[PDB]
């Protein structure tokens, strides 16, 4: 039964419990079911909110390091509690690659939640590539960019340019080429692309999900706008 | 700065932090 | 670990927002058997606070959840479980911080700033107990909070000036006990009313390096008093 577990994750999600939310829904996910809709948002919600605490963390803890004197005598313990956040933060993006790889892409039935799962197989890889050296980043961020693609063109051909996942999935795949592979350009005509074709066909959008896709795209330009400085 | 991603994370006044 | 790594790594917590490392860390120091300074106290209520707030709002969302109504005796009983589970983390987290406060902070100091911080933390976090407990339990818990915030606001108005930042944020919790704890809304009232009087009427007298947080706490307890005039 996924109907108590969702009920408890719902409780979760509004008093901001995240753990107790990642519990309910990887019990759920393992249940072997597909997701409904929205159940994978609860998952995505649930996890995000986890592994988040830690990508901020570990940006502060890393800021203070690159900024403190090697010849410090205080810097080994800056190391060592980057290095304990960054193990908590792979432990989690295990986690949820085994549920992805194991579970939802192996079941998933319909095009929008394959392209759902790709996209966050690509992210969370992507998270491990924020902290990833040497030959184990080269694999993480060749693994992030295969889902990346995958599902953007899954998106393409199955979906139309106004679908919140897709749009998403344009603005993390964006993000993914600013911030990973560091090509600018290609980050902003993916952004001004999916933003551009979305306004074009915004009549043919539910208005659901109005507010959802109109979100993304503001995020869309205000990364397009951030990036042109 | 940062960029965006898609998925994002009356009472008495007692003394605060 | 040596207390000076300790406190390195409870500020590189809190930079990291990471409060229950903080609270560890702290723990630790407290542990030792050390006084703590005024910065070192403060890492330890900052920590707790953070600690224990996200029970409390969790279990003021689960708790008006429970009384929406057409509910299933079915979902009810989940949700009531789920109230009862962080219910009683936030008996334990309260019970360390008091445990904390009676073996080593307020046995050891007999620093007037110290004792009435100690005490005053002991009202705050007894008084967190009493807003989530049940039958005699619940008398014990309002009984012993009001006892240390009681020693506290004597042992303040007979060895602080009004202005006093200690001495303000005292008076705050404990009318915010007074309103929410024992349902007396005009005590509350005088209560903050008094302190903010007397601290507005020595301000031209405070001295400019605790002017910054008393002003603050003095807008707090104007705050509570408007919303309390309704």
């Amino acid at each position: 039964e996924k109907t108590e577990l969702i009920q408890k994750a719902k409780l979760a999600e509004q008093a901001e419990r995240y753990d107790d939310m990642a519990t309910c829904m990887k019990a759920v996910t393992e249940q072997g079911a597909e997701l409904s809709n929205e159940e994978r948002n609860l998952l995505s919600v649930a996890y995000k909110n986890v592994v988040g605490g830690r990508r901020s963390a570990w940006r502060v803890i890393s800021s203070i390091e690159q900024k403190t004197d090697t010849s410090d005598k205080k810097l080994q313990l800056i190391k060592d509690y980057r290095e304990k956040v960054e193990s908590e933060l792979r432990s989690i993006c295990t986690t949820v690659l085994e549920l992805l790889d194991k579970y939802l892409i192996a079941n998933a039935t319909n095009p929008e939640s394959k392209v759902f799962y790709l996209k966050m197989k690509g992210d969370y890889f992507r998270y491990l590539a924020e902290v990833a050296c040497g030959d184990d980043r080269k694999q993480t961020i060749d693994n992030s960019q295969g889902a990346y693609q995958e599902a953007f063109d899954i998106s393409k051909k199955e979906m139309q340019p106004t679908h919140p996942i897709r749009l998403g999935l344009a603005l993390n795949f964006s993000v993914f080429y600013y911030e990973i592979l560091n090509n600018p350009e290609l980050a902003c005509t993916l952004a001004k692309t999916a933003f551009d074709e979305a306004i074009a066909e915004l009549d043919t959008l539910n208005e659901d999900s109005y507010k959802d896709s109109t979100l993304i795209m503001q995020l869309l330009r205000d990364n397009l706008t951030l990036w042109t400085s | 700065s940062y960029s965006n991603t898609l998925p994002v994370r009356p009472r008495s006044s007692s003394m605060a932090a």
